[PDB]
């Protein structure tokens, strides 16, 4: 199967500054990754798809970036009501996931 | 011109068909509709197709090349132009100096021998001025049409053939591998001139003569198709190389 | 009569049909899934760096106008009825010459369902350009790709998707593979936008990783060439007088060499 | 346009459980259905695979036989079936449509399994 | 009479629907098959194909063609093709083929009272046959022809060859120029693809290469050059120029013969068993040129008439040998 | 619905379009616009003496006939009804072989803007003509 | 020099009295799109030594017809003729040749 | 615009200037010919009574270089001129005759 | 009737000037003294492959 390996596990900086994140395949997935938030008591909501294809109702400071292999989302002026998590998933080939970055004050 | 390596020949007629058709007959002071080709899409035209030819067509520049002539009798003529790379199955036996009749067989395509009957005008085979014709190593001999009826699975079939004697002119290969390899093997009798200690010299004659033989083997045979049999000229080649080996041991 | 039934459904469904706009023109997009069956992978000519391949080109859409209510759930019909619907305009953008087959008939397909979604398969002889960097030649990798798109429909009209997973849309037959110099490792697809002149585009990607073998080299160049210099290597060994020996030894190998 | 679940289901271990989502304002014969698996603290699962116009079914090889997935036309839902519940089993599944670009578009409420 | 026929044929024509084959709702029409052989022109390797000329005629019963006053066959002209609903039959290892347009288009529709239609086309295809050149040229072919339905599935359509192995006729009359047609088979079978099962017939031939064509331009100048390779083995070893010039030539004729017969083969990764006895070849004349510069190493740097005594005996015993290995392996 | 109101707008451009006139057929000369993005120059070839040029060769002109004030979108209709409308009977005059390519289908594009531009598109892959003077080659130019 | 053969690229003109197309309007003469060509009369001439003509359809085809109000028309059309060029090899390579290019009506 | 005999039309005309890459042509032409040109001076250092030595270092290059005058050109067309690299082989082929 | 004249440029740089100069290289082997039987010999040989294969 094809592997998630996102990392790092939670970062912990405050509001309003650059922060970004990575994910990097085992096998390569062709600009096929999504990216998706995770509050605490709640559902998963996409953010990206393809490689860096914002979605409608996503802010304009969630901007994503991809490759063949290596993949990443930057978030520019980070805001309280985005602490949340964050996963990276695949699908070009059958669907898999990573474990999941988060994000403290 | 005949083309040997793919055993077919290109021909250019002017293929002339003549038949009744009692629903086009008319009463009036013209006597013949000379028409263009444009009527020739709603009348009804025999589908006499060459039951030797690997590819054919007409000519559609600047107009269809079709003629349509209805008299008033019925009788209906129609006439085109067409170019035909028929098979003719070449024996290469005997080449360069070959002798062949090469065939052009017509007939219709769906029409058994119940429904359509072909038949041969006494003059009906006309041919050119016998110069601007392509054949350049071979002279057209003469021509003969016959007829018959072929047995095939859908029905019996009326088939008319025209027979094309062409004989060939070696005057081009007796410069191409002829004379050439004669002058190599007069060139192999003159070693028997030189002194015999003179081993270098004469050794170097030897095998430039068996190296250029075995050469103008294999370029006399770029000329010739991939058929197994031998011919003349390749036991021609074959008496020249065993020869000139015979000289050199 | 028992045919009346399909042709009046046939009939009602091409009355009223437009066949010159797409399905939904002003109201959304025509999603189109797409995926290829090769049937052969064809030679790759190295001298107009150029591939060919044959495909089962597979295309399907949504389109509302053709909901029917009957007793067969699924149409396969032929043909003449493709020309008298829409269909998507795809060409390979890097195609260079391509045959669609039509012997003895068309060779497409057109199945229509109830819920009016459609299947348009076609044969395709694709000679598409492979553009090669033969610095490592003969020991070189090359990865041929095979991009198609629509023609005239932009981003905002018709996008393309693939109907499978992306890693088994794209399925190379086992018998077919016509390769005699190279052989095919695998396969790498990928979608994307392009941006032109008249507009933002959605072409798809079909990567065909290709190695070369030295089977034809290593007995044409390389080993002549061993035994060339090898050959001039036995003269050292001979007389030191024996002149002309030695100079024909020289001469014969330089010669050997420059025409190699 | 709007994916509602079931409710939280709290049995025996070693029983089985009827779990199911319903899917209104299109139909499901158009995209694939996804089913997923979150356990707490825990990375998302992915369980397997439905195309209900086909009826065909792709599965985890992890999760092949404990968990298999059923549809209907007529209801336009979605359906699992999980066997032999254990320990492990404790998450929340939700029901993912396939979207643009295989993307996961919509996501369902959660339903918890627990066992005792 | 003509009125008749007349009326006839357009009251079959009229409410004829070309997008619904026979049975459309009912069962699979069934298609028999005939093929007359008329030609088989370019056995070629270079592109791994054939091209293949025939009288390609298939026959199905449509129940809306069914008359019943007129007790003749009805040879209608080739024009109404486009009115008939005919089968999608297409051929899958295909490259380029097309239907004579001479002096009319070659097809042919005869209608039978019963309803059978006879449809027969005039066909020239160039049918990919891939080729193992391991043996070549002593090798053998096995060329097919896979002809398929397209757009109808096994519960719409099914194919069968008419008159069994007396479908196709006229394989006996061809004659390949390089080749030899030792045996042909009929086979009947389904193939699955992802859109459904679809009817296959396979039309193959077991094409046989001559032996007669390489046997002299190839082998036989290969043979007669090693053969002037061992006259060195007898002239005296003062003669450096000679003995030098006889063997080099040698392996230059060898090189260029063997480097001018591949580039008529397509550049395949494998060695051919010509190629094998061109390699053989080549060691034994390097091993006679060798064998020259051992004999003066051994006399002017280091019995010099004993290791040219040997060789007169050793190498045209070895080689005897090696003809018949490999004259065994491969024949 | 939209498609039934683009249906009879279509229907309406081109009933009574006569396409053999000219836009302003009686009037002042069309003017047509053109621009070219050429995909690849394969074989320049010396022997032949011509070179392969693959192209998509656009056009743009004015049609008062084709001016619709009710949809406020650019329709980018289908290719076939391009041999319903008048086009430039613009060629190449250095052409010896050429062809628009028709896979899989006939890559021609054509779309009606509001005011009446019609934009034009063919993808051509044509073998032009090109006389080449070999008195330096090869560092020639 | 293979195949005793040429290539000429020529615009073939031809003009004719036609007195059905008599008009009156406000221009004198009529210079149309090539669709009316196959509407109306056009003279059948081919090439008697001709071997393969194409008529260089790209994009629209490449002729024109213009109708004057007398009745007179003119219609040009563009074409790539490959004749027979019937050649007498004897002075080779020094030679000098005539190659003809004959064309009339068919029908 | 062009002016022909049934009135004015007006044209674009588009145009490139390519320029021939010379590695290839180093790679195949020239420096083969110059390296047959150098093993023909071989031939001064040899001794004069060698007279086999000599006569095949002279006429082996001088038959290689007709060879490759007569195999470089048939590929080209039949132009009447003299090219710059048909001057160069000609060149080649006066010093070493 | 279009009137053609051949140039004469192509045959004269391919064919004519290599007959013109292999028959100048028979003329050199005159020039060699009688012994130098195997030169005279290439001469002689390479001048005639020369010429058929021209
Ligand atoms: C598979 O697909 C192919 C491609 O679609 C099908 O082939 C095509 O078949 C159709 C229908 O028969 C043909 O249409 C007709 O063409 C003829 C003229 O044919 C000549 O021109 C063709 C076009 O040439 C193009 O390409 C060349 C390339 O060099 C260029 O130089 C040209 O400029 C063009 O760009 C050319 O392809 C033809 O050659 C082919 O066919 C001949 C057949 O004899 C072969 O020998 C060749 O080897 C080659 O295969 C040929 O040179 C037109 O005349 C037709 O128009 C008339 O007829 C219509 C039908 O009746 C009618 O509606 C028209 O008004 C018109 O009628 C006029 O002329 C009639 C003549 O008698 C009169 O009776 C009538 O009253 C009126 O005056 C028509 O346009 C395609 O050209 C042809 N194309 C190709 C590429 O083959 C094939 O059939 C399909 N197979 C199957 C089984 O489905
Ligand atoms: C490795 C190969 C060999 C290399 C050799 C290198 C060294 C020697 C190199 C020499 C260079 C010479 C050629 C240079 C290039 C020009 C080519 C050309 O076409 O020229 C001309 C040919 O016009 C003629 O009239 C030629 C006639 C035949 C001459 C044959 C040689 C001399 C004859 C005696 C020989 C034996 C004497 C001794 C006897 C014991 C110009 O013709 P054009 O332009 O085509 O058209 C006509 C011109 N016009 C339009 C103005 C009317
Ligand atoms: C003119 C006639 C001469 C005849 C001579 C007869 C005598 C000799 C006898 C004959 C034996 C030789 C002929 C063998 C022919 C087949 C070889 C071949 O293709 O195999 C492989 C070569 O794979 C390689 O990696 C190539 C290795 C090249 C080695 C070169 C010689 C050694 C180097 C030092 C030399 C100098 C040493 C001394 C220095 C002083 C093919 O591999 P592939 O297909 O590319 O890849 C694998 C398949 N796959 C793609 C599915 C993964
Ligand atoms: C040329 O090659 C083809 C393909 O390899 C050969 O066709 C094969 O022929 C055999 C018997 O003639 C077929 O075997 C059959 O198998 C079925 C399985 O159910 C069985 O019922 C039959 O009784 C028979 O045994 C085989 O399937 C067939 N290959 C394919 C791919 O269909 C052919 O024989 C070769 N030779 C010639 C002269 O054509
Ligand atoms: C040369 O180019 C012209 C135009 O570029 C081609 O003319 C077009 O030909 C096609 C096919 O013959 C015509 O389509 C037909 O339309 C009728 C409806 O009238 C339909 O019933 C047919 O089934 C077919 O689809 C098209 O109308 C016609 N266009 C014009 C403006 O004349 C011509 O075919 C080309 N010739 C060659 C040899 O490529
Ligand atoms: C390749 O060859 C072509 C044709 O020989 C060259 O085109 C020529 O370019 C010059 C420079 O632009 C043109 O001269 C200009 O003409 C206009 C006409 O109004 C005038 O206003 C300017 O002051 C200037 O004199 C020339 O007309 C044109 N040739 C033709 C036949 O139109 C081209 O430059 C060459 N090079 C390249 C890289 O394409
Ligand atoms: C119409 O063609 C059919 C082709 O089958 C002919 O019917 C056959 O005639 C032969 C010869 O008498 C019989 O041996 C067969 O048994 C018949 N076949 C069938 C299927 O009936 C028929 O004779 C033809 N009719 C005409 C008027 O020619
Ligand atoms: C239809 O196409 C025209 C021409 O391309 C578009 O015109 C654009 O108009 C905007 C606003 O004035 C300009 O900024 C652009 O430069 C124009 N061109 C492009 C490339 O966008 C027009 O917007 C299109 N109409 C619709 C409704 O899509
Ligand atoms: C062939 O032509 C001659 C011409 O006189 C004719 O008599 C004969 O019947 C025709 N064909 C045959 C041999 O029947």
């Amino acid at each position: 199967n094809i592997v998630m390996t996102q990392s790092p596990k939670s970062m912990s900086m405050s509001v309003g500054e650059r922060v970004t994140l990575s994910c990097k395949a085992s096998e390569y997935v062709g600009t096929y990754v999504s990216w998706y938030q995770q509050k605490p008591e709640q559902s998963p909501k996409l953010l990206i798809y393809g490689a860096s294809n914002r979605y409608t109702g996503v802010p304009d400071r969630f901007t994503g970036s991809g490759s063949a292999t290596d993949f990443t989302l930057t978030i520019g002026s980070v805001q309280a009501e985005d602490l949340a998590d964050y996963h990276c998933g695949q699908s070009y080939s059958y669907p898999t996931f990573g474990a999941g970055t988060k994000l403290e004050l | 011109p005949v083309n040997a390596i793919n055993m077919e020949y290109t021909i250019d007629i002017f293929f002339a068909q003549t038949w009744y058709d009692r629903r086009l007959k008319f009463n009036s002071t013209i006597k013949v509709l000379r028409l263009n080709s444009n009527m020739v899409g709603k009348i009804w035209i025999p589908d006499t197709f060459f039951r030797n030819s690997k590819k054919a067509d007409a000519h559609w520049i600047t107009t269809p090349n079709r003629m349509l002539r209805i008299w008033n009798d019925g009788r209906v003529l129609y006439t085109l132009r067409l170019t035909i790379d028929a098979e003719c199955q070449l024996q290469l036996h005997n080449f360069p100096m070959d002798e062949h009749s090469c065939p052009l067989e017509f007939s219709s395509y769906g029409y058994p021998r119940e429904e359509i009957v072909y038949q041969w005008k006494r003059s009906s085979v006309e041919v050119g001025d016998t110069r601007s014709w392509r054949l350049y190593q071979f002279s057209f001999v003469g021509l003969r049409n016959t007829t018959e009826v072929v047995k095939t699975t859908s029905g019996d079939y009326v088939v008319m053939s025209v027979y094309f004697d062409l004989s060939r002119r070696m005057g081009y290969f007796t410069i191409q591998t002829y004379i050439p390899c004669t002058l190599i093997v007069v060139l192999s009798w003159v070693s028997f001139w030189i002194n015999k200690d003179a081993v270098p010299a004469r050794t170097s004659l030897g095998i430039t003569t068996v190296l250029t033989m075995t050469t103008l083997s294999t370029i006399a045979r770029k000329s010739l198709p991939k058929v197994s049999y031998v011919t003349a000229m390749d036991l021609f080649v074959s008496v020249c190389f065993i020869f000139v080996f015979s000289a050199l041991v | 009569d028992n045919t009346t039934v399909f042709t009046r459904i046939l009939d009602r469904l091409l009355d009223g049909y437009d066949n010159r706009l797409r399905p939904g023109l002003g109201e959304r997009v025509t999603e189109v899934k797409t995926d290829i069956f090769v049937t052969s992978f064809g030679p790759v000519s190295d001298h107009d760096m150029e591939y060919t391949i044959d495909v089962f080109f597979r295309q399907s859409w949504k389109d509302e106008r053709l909901k029917f209510k009957g007793p067969m759930t699924v149409l396969r019909l032929n043909n003449l009825m493709a020309s008298k619907i829409w269909t998507p305009d795809t060409f390979f953008h890097n195609g260079k010459k391509s045959v669609a087959h039509n012997m003895t008939m068309p060779n497409k397909l057109l199945r229509i369902t109830e819920d009016g979604t459609l299947l348009y398969t076609m044969r395709l002889t694709v000679r598409a350009e492979c553009p090669m960097h033969l610095e490592d030649f003969p020991m070189d990798a090359h990865a041929c790709p095979l991009k198609f798109g629509s023609y005239a429909y932009t981003r905002a009209e018709v996008v393309y998707e693939w109907t499978r997973e992306p890693a088994r849309s794209v399925v190379v037959a086992e018998d077919g593979s016509r390769l005699n110099q190279y052989d095919l490792l695998g396969q790498t697809v990928d979608s994307g936008i392009v941006q032109s002149s008249t507009g933002e585009y959605v072409v798809m990607t079909t990567h065909f990783h290709l190695k070369r073998k030295i089977g034809y080299f290593v007995i044409q160049t390389y080993l002549p060439c061993i035994m060339t210099v090898i050959l001039s290597q036995v003269s050292f060994w001979l007389n030191r007088e024996s002149v002309p020996a030695r100079t024909v030894f020289g001469v014969t190998t330089v010669l050997t060499m420059t025409t190699l | 346009v709007q994916l509602q679940q079931s409710g939280a289901e709290l049995v025996k271990p070693g029983a089985s459980v009827k779990l199911s989502c319903t899917a209104s304002g299109f139909n499901i014969k158009d995209t694939y259905m996804y089913w997923v698996k979150q356990r707490p603290e825990q990375g998302l699962e992915w369980i397997g695979r439905i195309d209900p116009a086909n009826g065909d079914t792709k599965y985890d090889p992890k999760f092949q036989g404990k968990a298999t997935i059923t549809t209907d036309t007529f209801s336009n839902t979605a359906y699992l079936q999980l066997s032999s519940l254990t320990s492990e089993d404790t998450a929340v599944y939700y029901c993912a449509r396939k979207g643009l670009r295989w993307a996961m578009d919509y996501w369902g409420q959660g339903t918890s399994v627990t066992v005792s | 009479n003509m009125s008749l026929v007349k009326e006839t044929v357009d009251r079959l024509l009229k409410g004829y629907d070309i997008r619904l084959r026979p049975d459309f709702g009912g069962p699979p029409v069934a298609v028999g098959m005939n093929i007359d052989i008329a030609s088989i022109d370019m056995v070629s390797e270079v592109n791994m194909d054939y091209t293949l000329t025939m009288y390609f005629q298939q026959a199905w019963r449509d129940k809306r063609l069914s008359y019943n006053v007129i007790p003749l066959n009805l040879t209608l002209d080739n024009r109404v093709a486009d009115q008939l609903w005919v089968p999608d039959t297409y051929f899958l290892n295909d490259k380029k083929s097309f239907v004579h347009g001479v002096t009319v288009k070659n097809r042919m529709i005869r209608l039978h009272p019963d309803g059978t239609v006879l449809y027969g086309l005039r066909i020239t295809t160039t049918a990919a046959c891939m080729m193992d050149l391991r043996r070549y040229p002593l090798d053998e072919q096995n060329c097919t022809l896979e002809i398929e339905s397209y757009g109808y599935t096994t519960d719409d359509i099914e194919f069968y060859w008419r008159g069994d192995d007396n479908a196709v006729t006229g394989v006996t009359k061809i004659e390949l120029p390089q080749f030899s047609i030792v045996d042909y088979k009929l086979i009947t079978k389904k193939v699955v693809f992802s859109t459904g099962s679809y009817p296959r017939l396979s039309l193959s031939f077991k094409l046989k290469r001559n032996i007669g064509y390489f046997i002299l331009q190839t082998y036989m100048p290969s043979i007669l050059i090693t053969i002037l390779s061992w006259v060195s083995f007898w002239i005296n070893y003062d003669a450096s120029a000679a003995r030098v010039a006889l063997g080099i030539t040698t392996v230059l004729t060898m090189t260029t013969i063997n480097t001018h017969l591949r580039e008529t083969l397509p550049k395949i990764p494998y060695v051919k068993a010509i190629d094998m006895y061109l390699m053989g070849c080549f060691v034994f004349v390097f091993m006679a040129l060798l064998e020259y510069a051992l004999v003066n190493y051994i006399f002017f740097g280091r019995d010099v008439n004993a290791i040219d005594r040997w060789s007169r005996i050793f190498f045209p015993v070895v080689f005897s040998f090696f003809n018949i290995v490999y004259w065994l392996y491969y024949v | 619905s939209n498609m039934s109101l683009v249906k009879e707008t279509v229907d309406r451009l081109l009933k009574g379009y006569d396409i053999r006139l000219r836009p302003d057929f009686g009037g002042p000369p069309v003017a047509v616009g053109m621009n070219i993005d050429i995909a690849s120059i394969d074989m320049v070839s010396e022997v032949n003496m011509d070179y392969t040029l693959t192209m998509y060769f656009q056009q743009a002109w004015r049609d008062k006939r084709l001016s619709y004030n009710v949809i406020p979108l650019n329709l980018t209709l289908d290719n076939r009804v391009a041999d319903q409308l008048w086009v430039p009977d613009t060629y190449f005059l250095n052409d010896k072989k050429s062809f628009v390519h028709g896979v899989t289908v006939k890559n021609r594009m054509i779309r009606l803007h509001p005011d009446g531009t019609v934009l034009y598109g063919l993808r051509i892959t044509t073998t032009a003509a090109c006389m080449m003077d070999l008195r330096r080659y090869p560092l020639d130019e």
